[PDB]
């Protein structure tokens, strides 16, 4: 219909981002985190952000020799935290307490197993990661890859 | 915590309708994120239009009460191009 | 993290009562068709995730052990009690 | 060991999906000319002649096996009843296709849970296929 | 070091080796069969094909869910604490969710492994990916998990502390 | 009208709790009320071991030994063999794995909460007035309104988690 | 007695002192095998000491341990009781 | 005579139950009395959970859940976190 | 596979008692010219040079191994310190002698519990001894 | 007493249950050196085994065979 879905366009963005891989280390354009980090480092003003190689914001973000807090994946402050001194611990792989609540609500569900049986996603553990399909990706001949897996999931996304 | 650009304007209109005491029939309806909601109108809700995320009113989409969808940043720029403000691509 | 909005236009109401005490009855509310099971799998949780230290406990600690400064007509003034 | 290289040479053609099963040794009722994989497949525990001679577990196994062959004869894949709808198969375990490569070569074992094994007789189908194939020519 | 298009670190030898691998990834019969099953992923579980690569690279660590009446034990702040019990057995876990294999003792509670065992079982496993005779340093330690006071490597035996650094002299 | 007609389930097991007279008509539930009677009986013996917990008639280490598979007969401990109902617990803590692990967990909840909140209990399967299953089944406490057909059994897919409309 | 419990697992035993292998279930209590399983697992084990094709009668039965109502042997299928004797006719 | 001298076992673990003054001599058992003290401490907490059994302060299903590896914190059951000594038993 | 037929042909002579051990793979301290069976036997964890480099479990293992060789060099049997006293050996597991027959061929594995295994490399010492011994002559 | 040796053996477990604490001795409380010399190490296997069913060898005859010889 328009110029977008033409094959003349999608070859150009693939030739653009493949050059951007050997230039920037990313198989993508820079996201909102990486632009804000560069413009803060350029003019030298405080509050430089932090980006954990995925393009998203790193969670706990401190400014220069001052207060510190944590941020979601959008650039906005979490209101229940501003801790002077040590950096906080915001959801850094702390998914047990949410998962503890699912087990207690399954514990207090009637009796006899009428439904409580039926309460990784489905059809992925037994099609992709077991059936020889992921094994070409995270494997090879030796150590000389250092293949970042926030680059391969950027490789399949942009291509 | 400090105040978003919405709630700067929503206090500035409302005390101007309190200091001067002359009412203005518009006040924004921004969400929790601080930026504007796309649909914007007054308390009587008779002409609700789509707005840009920066704040300026998108010229043309002044419906009579409820937009089903709002134009986003491409389709505004893609159509104003087709009206002819430079950069024919 | 998932976002659950708990307020509306009808969340707060005021009125002068004894000529120097402007009361306010804040009413948080949140629809149950906003909170997934994977977020809060129990109605007991939606009690405790609301009355707990995140929302109600942090707010009581703001108005008790702190300060709160409203900004009207270039006049800054405190606004907290406990009752 | 022919049926492996029947599948693996067919799968490296990459012209169609390749699937493989393997029935276990089923000791009971050896009074039938059919054997332990066709009877689970062509509706034999439901026959009027074979009424009561099967349990409610071999019979209920032999309905998810009929769903395996039905979704294959309809769509060439025993997980999807059509070739244009790809919702999640919520009837049994999702069959993975025979990937003709090391780290793969998957199949299905027709037991009560229908599990996904990986590599059938890979010791012995390296014997007749790699040892003797050097002994016969040399 | 190096500065790219922005404030980026460029190990260009690392970047060139990835694209050599990426061209060899597309020249495979078994990537086309990976891509066929990536189409058949539903929309809610994965929006884009990068989200297919998000779930598949994450599902390789998802062991099958335990018995439904099991409930884990968290810390004060919630940090998925060490000794993790169920009906008779207890075991020990990492910070992530899985359990350390072989640590499933029966009755009582296990001792979670010290700095020794998770250092030597790495280098016992790394010993299994060596040429024959090509040894490397395996920190041998006591049954209580504390280090043996004199570690040895390359026909040189040195005394250690309770932490791992060689005290000089 | 001189014969005693009780009634059983499939494979001939008596629903104990009655015995018919020569001139009576035995009430016999079907397919939904048994799954409501056993839940009523589960809450019943939940309330039994919270009463003996209040009455202080058994040690606190008693359920630990039955869990570990150690069975002390009353001949061992000097006391008369039936003077407490000792073998009640060792029966109803060894009825199943998933059964008794809930029956303790429901009772320790119901001991402290009655001694002191949330209006939440177990799930009683609501039936119709005929005796069969209501086709919609809502669990207050979670928000799951699912559907059940044909003498029990969750039909797959039909699960609804916290919606405004009732699942037809 | 039959069901023999310990810390988490229970199992089932003979009269003599040993336990039946494979009956060590986890949690709850196992069902001790009926007249079917100790008859067929003998003749499944005796099947393993036969020539190839030389079958013999294995009593197949349900998951509840009760017999399948029609047992078969030597291309002859006969109905049974809940005990083991062939009812005539 | 101004320093606080306690005494430990091998590998430096304090026998808790005391703390010396600047002008005292700490009694320290050896090699047989610890194996008599722990048995005295075993009979002591044997007599503890027979007192709470008489006092009727804990449910009868409490030790069943700790046996099965299910740990209920006091935050779950509504009661204040230290109002009973709940985590003694577990 | 030589050491099996070294033992088994020696044991069918029936002139003396035959015993066999087998050390496991011991990954640690590969900085020694001696290997994992002699160091457990000739008192190496107690040496003044090797002070502290061994645990209290490899050392305590290497005293019941010294008792094995001592009772052999004294009496030809690693269970009895004399050739005329046959009380029960209450120091470790009782070593059974290498019976040169099917259903036997026992040995000792030098691990922490010192267990009695039965048949070392019987797959692989049927390879070099029964397969190739027909391939070499024919 | 027709193979009813559990109740005698139940008493040995209860007296081991009520023995102090801590395992100071309670570890040290088929006979020894027989399970791992005779019935495992190929020595009994010539006796109760053969070529086929045609023995019916009574084992209150073999223990009478070694006794009288
Ligand atoms: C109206 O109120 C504003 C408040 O800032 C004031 O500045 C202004 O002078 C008033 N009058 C007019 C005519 O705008
Ligand atoms: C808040 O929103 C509701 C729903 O649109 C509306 O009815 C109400 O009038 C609004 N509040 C005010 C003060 O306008
Ligand atoms: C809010 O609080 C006031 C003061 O306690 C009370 O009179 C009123 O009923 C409450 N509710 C509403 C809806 O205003
Ligand atoms: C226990 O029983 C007493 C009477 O003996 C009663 O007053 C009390 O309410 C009961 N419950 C609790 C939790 O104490």
């Amino acid at each position: 219909s328009t110029f977008t879905e033409t094959t003349l366009y999608r070859i150009l963005q693939r030739r653009f981002l493949a050059v951007q891989s050997v230039i920037s280390g990313r198989f993508r354009c820079p996201t909102k985190c990486e632009v804000e980090r560069f413009t803060a480092t350029s003019f030298g003003h405080p509050y430089v952000p932090s980006c954990r190689r995925n393009g998203d914001y790193q969670a706990v973000q401190c400014q220069t020799e001052g207060p510190c807090w944590c941020v979601d994946a959008q650039g906005k402050e979490m209101h229940g935290t501003r801790q002077q001194g040590e950096p906080p611990s915001c959801a850094e792989g702390q998914s047990c307490a949410s998962e503890r609540q699912q087990a207690l609500s399954r514990l207090y569900f009637g009796t006899s197993g009428y439904f409580s049986q039926h309460d990784c996603p489905p059809t992925i553990k037994e099609l992709f990661v077991d059936s020889g399909l992921l094994r070409p990706m995270v494997e090879g001949q030796s150590q000389q890859f250092s293949v970042s897996e926030n680059l391969l999931k950027e490789a399949i996304r942009a291509i | 915590a400090c105040l978003s650009f919405c709630q700067l304007q929503k206090q500035q209109i409302l005390l101007s309708g309190y200091i001067n005491s002359t009412d203005t029939s518009y006040l924004p309806q921004c969400q929790d994120s601080g930026d504007y909601a796309p649909v914007q109108c007054d308390v009587q809700q008779v002409q609700c239009w789509c707005v840009d995320a920066e704040g300026m009113e998108v010229y043309g989409t002044r419906q009579l009460g409820r937009p089903k969808r709002c134009p986003r940043s491409c389709e505004i720029r893609n159509r104003r191009l087709l009206h002819g403000v430079g950069d024919k691509s | 993290l998932v976002s659950i909005p708990v307020c509306n236009n009808s969340s707060v109401q005021v009125g002068c009562l004894t000529r120097e005490r402007l009361g306010v009855n804040v009413t948080w509310k949140s629809r149950l068709e906003d909170i997934p099971v994977a977020s809060l799998p129990d109605l007991h949780d939606i009690e405790r995730a609301l009355v707990g230290k995140d929302l109600l406990g942090r707010f009581t600690d703001l108005i008790q052990s702190g300060s709160f400064q409203l900004h009207l007509d270039s006049k800054t003034f405190p606004a907290e009690t406990i009752r | 060991c022919p049926i492996i290289d029947m599948a693996s040479a067919w799968a490296k053609r990459a012209r169609g999906n390749v699937f493989m099963y393997h029935a276990p040794e089923n000791y009971g009722h050896g009074s039938l000319e059919l054997l332990a994989d066709v009877q689970f497949a062509l509706g034999l525990p439901f026959y009027p002649a074979y009424e009561g001679q099967f349990s409610l577990e071999e019979k209920s196994l032999s309905l998810k096996i009929m769903q395996y062959f039905s979704h294959f004869i309809r769509s060439g894949n025993p997980n999807y009843p059509y070739e244009f709808s790809r919702k999640v198969p919520t009837f049994a375990t999702p069959w993975p296709d025979f990937v003709p490569r090391a780290g793969g070569e998957n199949y299905k074992e027709f037991s009560e849970l229908l599990p996904n094994r990986q590599g059938l007789k890979k010791a012995d189908c390296s014997f007749w296929s790699k040892y003797i194939s050097s002994l016969k020519t040399s | 070091p190096t500065v790219g298009s922005f404030g980026f670190e460029i190990n260009l030898q690392e970047n060139q080796n990835a694209l050599k691998f990426l061209a060899s990834l597309l020249e495979l019969p078994e990537f086309l069969l990976f891509l066929q099953h990536a189409i058949s992923v539903p929309e809610d579980v994965a929006r884009d094909l990068g989200d297919v690569m998000e779930t598949v690279l994450s599902s390789q660590t998802c062991e099958q869910t335990p018995e439904r009446l099991f409930v884990p034990s968290c810390t004060t702040e919630g940090s998925y604490e060490d000794v993790q019990c169920f009906s008779g057995e207890c075991w020990c876990v990492n910070s992530w969710g899985k359990e350390l294999p072989g640590s499933r003792v029966r009755g009582g509670q296990p001792r979670c492994p010290t700095d020794c065992e998770k250092q030597r079982a790495r280098m016992q496993s790394l010993m299994g990916s060596q040429p024959a005779g090509s040894t490397l340093f395996v920190p041998a330690c006591t049954s209580e998990g504390h280090f043996l006071p004199v570690q040895c490597f390359n026909s040189e035996c040195y005394c250690v502390d309770a932490e791992g650094q060689a005290i000089p002299g | 009208d001189l014969r005693n007609c009780w009634c059983v389930d499939e494979a001939g097991q008596e629903l104990e709790g009655m015995r018919s007279e020569p001139s009576k008509l035995p009430t016999c539930p079907g397919s939904c009320e048994e799954a409501k009677l056993r839940v009523l009986q589960f809450i019943r013996e939940t309330e039994e071991i919270v009463s003996a917990s209040n009455s202080s008639r058994f040690p606190l280490g008693e359920s630990f030994l039955v869990a570990k598979g150690i069975r002390l007969r009353n001949e061992d401990l000097g006391l008369p063999p039936l003077f407490p109902p000792r073998e009640a617990f060792a029966e109803q803590f060894l009825r199943g794995s998933d059964y008794a692990i809930r029956l303790a967990a429901q009772s320790t909840l119901s001991f402290y909460q009655r001694r002191r909140l949330l209006r939440s209990g177990p799930y009683m399967p609501q039936c119709d007035a005929f005796g069969s299953w209501e086709p919609v089944q809502c669990h207050a406490g979670t928000g799951h309104c699912w559907c059940v057909d044909e003498k029990g059994g969750f039909i797959p897919g039909s699960l609804t988690a916290r919606s405004l409309q009732i699942p037809q």
